[PDB]
């Protein structure tokens, strides 16, 4: 299929989840090809490991693309002790690692 | 613990291309190797048995070859329905064990 | 009997 | 592992978006057991651009899933988007409306 | 046509037991052997056990030996699998299938019957 770059979105934790004591940050990689991709989580510019899970869709029957989700799960307390939550995405269709981020409290 | 080494683990091809999937046994299984096709969320479908025979209904583009340890499933010009995951089985040890390959994912390029 | 049913008895 | 209905949380889009472009919204279907779960958007009317991801087993033994849909940015404060989450093993019906938020 | 349907799947705690059943129809159940094959989520197929048509010879995979028992009843066209001392790694989709035996050639053979059930999910979790 034609090489297609992912459309990357970052979703901050919902307030309904935060009141339950859990903070989930979801990174969305939409409609890309090829299937191989790399997602890196960065909290306060620090690399993360062991606190994320990823899900990959089957190849679409129409655009023959792939989609990927990466969920970073934290506690409400640990989530609130940090500001910058970033998602660095590397893919064949991108010239450079694309970073989508947000600042907690801003 | 008869082992079947399938290769490649994944594959990419365009419609109309020709692809080859190989299966390697750890011992002489004669001609008793079968090839299966499985689509996501569905049960496996038998395509080839006796390493060359075609199950009733499968189109001619599905062909297999090999004897002993090395076997080769070859698909001619592909169709959209052909892009799925494929496995190789052996029936030489039929009563006490039947073993499968790890599988090959055929992705549409 | 039928073929397939027959080879099964021998292999078992 | 304590059969439990999903907790559906809103994956809201931002009030910025790509201005005159494309935005993303969805629902987070978290902490459910056992499989499977069905997600539909706007009671089946919205099927284009919907990507319901396969579940992932967490260390808790509970599954988690996300369903996302890409929509035009203009149709953010006007169009209504509700995800309908089905978990038959717990007999659970959840309909959550994702609304945009800014901070 | 010929159909195999699996029932009795669900959830079970580790260490406990669970029984599977598979109803066959559309052909002489006494004329074929029966197999159980599972498939863990995202993994490949793994043959588990086989019962002969006369229900006298049983063979199990080495992983499930001493834990799994396979039976059948030709009067109900049903094959059973009683799984005991279950572990988390046993979580898979269990297919009740009739597999192709060796010694069969001539591509269009009516004796090369090989069909599978839709499968049932067994979740071992606590």
């Amino acid at each position: 299929r034609t090489v297609a770059a992912p459309s990357v979105f970052i979703f901050p934790p919902s307030d309904e989840q935060l009141k339950s004591g859990t903070a989930s940050v979801v990174c969305l990689l939409n409609n890309f090809y090829p299937r191989e991709a790399k997602v890196q989580w960065k909290v306060d510019n620090a690399l993360q490991s062991g606190n994320s899970q990823e899900s990959v869709t089957e190849q679409d029957s129409k655009d023959s693309t792939y989609s990927l989700s990466s969920t970073l799960t934290l506690s409400k307390a640990d989530y609130e002790k940090h500001k910058v939550y970033a998602c660095e995405v590397t893919h064949q269709g991108l010239s450079s690692p694309v970073t989508k981020s947000f600042n907690r409290g801003e | 613990d008869i082992q079947m080494t399938q290769s490649p683990s994944s594959m990419s091809a365009s419609v109309g291309d020709r692809v080859t999937i190989t299966c390697r046994a750890s011992q002489d299984i004669s001609k008793w190797l079968a090839w299966y096709q499985q689509r996501p969320g569905k049960a496996p479908k038998l395509l080839i048995y006796a390493a060359s025979s075609l199950q009733s209904g499968v189109p001619s583009r599905f062909s297999g070859s090999g004897s002993g340890t090395d076997f080769t499933l070859t698909i001619s010009s592909l169709q959209p329905e052909d892009f799925a995951t494929y496995y190789c089985q052996q029936a030489s040890s039929f009563p006490w064990s039947i073993t499968f390959g790890q599988g090959t994912r055929l992705e549409i390029r | 009997p039928s073929k397939r049913s027959f080879i099964e008895d021998l292999l078992f | 592992a304590s059969t439990k209905g999903p907790s559906v949380f809103p994956l809201a889009p931002s009030s910025k978006s790509t201005s005159g472009g494309t935005a993303a919204l969805g629902c987070l279907v978290k902490d459910y057991f056992p499989e499977p779960v069905t997600v539909s958007w706007n009671s089946g009317a919205l099927t284009s651009g919907v990507h319901t991801f396969p579940a992932v087993l967490q260390s808790s033994g509970l599954y988690s899933l996300s369903s996302v849909v890409t929509v035009p940015s203009s149709s953010l404060g006007t169009q209504t988007y509700i995800c309908n989450v089905n978990h038959k093993p717990s007999n659970t019906k959840v309909d959550k409306k994702v609304e945009p938020k800014s901070c | 046509q010929v159909q195999l349907v699996e029932s009795g799947g669900g959830v079970v705690q580790p260490g406990r037991s669970l029984r599977l059943s598979c109803a066959a129809s559309g052909l002489t159940f006494s004329g074929y052997a029966m197999h159980w094959v599972r498939q863990a989520p995202g993994k490949g197929l793994e043959w588990v056990a086989v019962i002969s048509r006369d229900a006298r010879n049983k063979y199990y995979a080495d992983s499930v030996k001493g834990r799994f028992t396979i039976s059948r009843d030709n009067s109900k066209k049903t094959v059973y699998l009683e799984m005991n001392s279950l572990r988390v790694e046993d979580t898979a989709v269990y297919y009740c299938a009739i597999l192709i035996i060796p010694g069969i050639t001539e591509p269009g053979s009516p004796d090369a019957l090989d069909i599978w059930g839709q499968g049932t999910m067994v979740s071992v979790s606590s």
